[PDB]
């Protein structure tokens, strides 16, 4: 009843939840170099003071509901095996800063996921091979990063994201699309060879090779 | 007129949240950061004698009044960003969204350069940052100016013009050929 | 609370007729307030455009009157004219009972 | 990377003294400024748990000593620079004047980039910044990004058109063997 | 200086192998040198590589021995196991005019 602390890692032959049916004020719990598949629901009813949880080399099929325990700083979920996320995964959860799900196998994110926590400053959803990213209450982040997301082209909109300063979008056709630089810094950096605006590039050169498709041919067939 | 990059920083994990403004001719323009001090537009006079002074470092923001309100101002608005300066500040941050005069008031005097820059924010942006000076406690405030790029386009007189050069003289030999 | 401004971000900007302008600082804002009479450790300055309240630059003086003339001097020393003295000369008791050479 | 223009103040009145130095990729290149408060090669380790902590923004100034000196340092230069950042410094000057291989170091720190920016003063333009900190008791220091003016996009504009100019010379010697047959 | 290196801008770099390893920092400068005990609020902590003399954490003290364990507390309290408490719990001395309970 006066455990803090408990980071157990590299434990690489545990298959099961540890029972924790006495220890209700733990701040961190952590468990890294495990095997671990099955997360136990009622785990909101006790650890109502926890403000760190991190599960990350542990292959975890799905998620409960963080129902509740608005105390909740940190999470890390990497590593794992997490296909899909509920709408109800995140209901309430104020004060929830940092929120990582880097490689996994989530290909849908449910819309109204990202609308009910409190101020996120991070959020990085990477190399996950989704098709769609919901971007309803997004709109306190400072740093969103998706790399390894190739699947996903769909152009994300500017108009959500207000104070957002560090963007890692897939394809460097969404960072140009957002008009950074308030300044935004982005890592898939367009360069010169991407534009966003014009093809050509500026008004001169485009009145330059207008003439040449337009003569290259007139004359060619005669 | 060159836009300005302001933003500010809370210490606990470290938010950050950006707005922009324009730079004023009236300071040099270069990057500075500091802590934020709320400067009231009639503390910063000079009749007074002596008066507490801050630690060196620290952008002040002014609020500026409307130009009735003060039949007699104990300075020009030159005059605060100087008296500011000589008091310990790094950047002073103006609010000119009730004040619009005071734009002509800085870009005007530019026979004399200030040492370190000062900024004008008007519109709805100085809203949200009197809104983060009213309810935090402590705030990090860092102002600068990063304009990249533009190289194409600077290129682009001289391969446009380059090609009329080119046709004019062209235009001419096929006249010369039937006449 | 009373003015003529009262701006919501710099405090109430004008005072009244007779009242007087102190600057509160707090935190980073500084507004500005008007008050009847300057608080503590403050020395009243009328004026025919605008009364500030200014404040006291002499030693060990919790409430004064004029710029070199505390009133009451804190509890370490003692006032003879109008400076606070550790020190009482002749002529007048070290205390006389209350604090006063 | 390119240079660094970082200059210290000395108030009561102010006195400028300035000196250059080298960025480095390990952060990402800014403008910061904040009071200069040295640390310790050996202060800025991470397994005490419990340490003093300071006031947000500070340009922290470590002297790098020779790395064959300790047999195995705690943490990594890119780690030094890291935990300093979460102490809530804004910039970190690492005087690798004595540590040659430091360079290297951060300059490999490309995979993981760093919000804050991170600067090297090597040679004896460290000796006036260590006799900075050394005599007098409180400084600020201020380091600029991109203390020079680079005319980027306007020293090349006019490099084309002599470009252009071999191409509109080079066909009118064509004209002398057309000539000539 | 105490110990063998002692760069004369960076303070004594490496200590020795039975001396402590205290980082004074007065100023803007911090350096350290070899130490035989820890100097006032600190609790020495051997190690078989390097000494360092780390700051104690529990309140109230004034010298400590361990982390957690504080050796004398401070003038406004009185010590019963290790702790710096303000009550004295039944069948122990209250002060007996030594600050302990
Ligand atoms: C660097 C740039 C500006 C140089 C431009 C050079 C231009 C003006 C020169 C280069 C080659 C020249 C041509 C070379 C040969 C002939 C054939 C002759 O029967 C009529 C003139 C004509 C058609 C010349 C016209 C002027 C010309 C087009
Ligand atoms: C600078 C580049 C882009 C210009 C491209 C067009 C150049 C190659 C053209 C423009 C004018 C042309 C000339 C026009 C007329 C004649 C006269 C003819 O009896 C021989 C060829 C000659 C001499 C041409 C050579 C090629 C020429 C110089």
């Amino acid at each position: 009843s006066d455990l803090h602390s408990l980071v157990i890692r590299g434990a690489s032959m545990v298959q099961q939840f540890p029972n924790l049916t006495g220890t209700v004020h733990l701040e961190s719990l952590t468990l890294t170099g495990t095997k671990i598949s099955s997360i136990p629901n009622n785990l909101c009813q006790e650890q109502k003071m926890l403000r760190t949880l991190d599960l990350s080399y542990n292959n975890i099929r799905d998620l409960p509901s963080f129902n509740g325990c608005h105390a909740l700083e940190e999470i890390s979920l990497q590593r794992n095996q997490i296909y899909q996320i509920k709408e109800g995964t995140f209901q309430g959860l104020i004060s929830l800063r940092i929120l990582d799900l880097s490689r996994n196998l989530i290909h849908e994110i449910h819309s109204r996921a990202f609308a009910t926590l409190g101020p996120i400053t991070n959020l990085d959803v990477s190399f996950n091979e989704l098709t769609s990213f919901p971007t309803e209450g997004l709109n306190g982040l400072n740093q969103l990063k998706l790399v390894g997301n190739f699947k996903l082209k769909e152009a994300l909109a500017a108009k959500d994201f207000v104070n957002l300063r560090s963007l890692s979008v897939p394809y460097a056709y969404q960072c140009c699309a957002f008009w950074g630089c308030i300044i935004i810094h982005c890592t898939p950096s367009t360069g010169a060879f991407k534009p966003c605006e014009y093809l050509l590039g500026s008004w001169m050169i485009r009145l330059t090779v207008w003439f040449i498709f337009l003569v290259a041919l007139f004359f060619n067939l005669l | 007129k060159e836009t300005a990059f302001v933003e500010v920083v809370l210490f606990e994990t470290t938010y950050t949240t950006g707005l922009t403004g324009r730079f004023s001719r009236a300071g040099a323009t270069l990057s500075a950061e500091g802590e934020i001090v709320q400067m009231h537009p009639l503390g910063l006079c000079n009749n007074n004698d002596e008066e507490d002074l801050y630690e060196y470092g620290w952008v002040g923001v002014v609020k500026l009044e409307q130009p009735e309100l003060d039949p007699k101002p104990c300075l020009t608005v030159l005059g605060k960003a100087k008296r500011a300066v000589q008091r310990g500040a790094t950047a002073v941050i103006f609010d000119v969204s009730e004040n619009p005069e005071a734009i002509d008031q800085l870009n005007q005097g530019s026979e004399d350069p200030l040492k370190r820059p000062v900024v004008y924010v008007k519109g709805a942006d100085a809203i949200k940052l009197m809104n983060i000076v009213n309810k935090q406690k402590v705030a990090r405030a860092r102002i600068q100016h990063r304009p990249p790029r533009q190289e194409y386009f600077d290129m682009g007189i001289f391969l446009a013009f380059f090609v009329v050069v080119s046709l004019v003289c062209l235009i001419l030999l096929v006249k010369i050929k039937l006449k | 609370k009373g003015c003529l401004s009262c701006s919501k971000d710099n405090g109430c900007s004008r005072c009244q007729q007779k009242l007087f302008f102190f600057l509160r600082r707090e935190g980073m804002r500084q507004y500005g307030e008007c008050l009847h009479s300057c608080p503590s450790g403050y020395y009243g300055h009328r004026a025919p455009d605008m009364n500030r309240c200014a404040r006291c630059r002499i030693e060990n003086c919790d409430s004064c009157f004029s710029k070199d003339f505390c009133t009451k001097c804190k509890v370490g020393f003692y006032l003879h004219r109008g400076r606070c003295f550790d020190e009482c000369p002749a002529g007048f008791a070290p205390l006389d009972e209350t604090m006063e050479c």
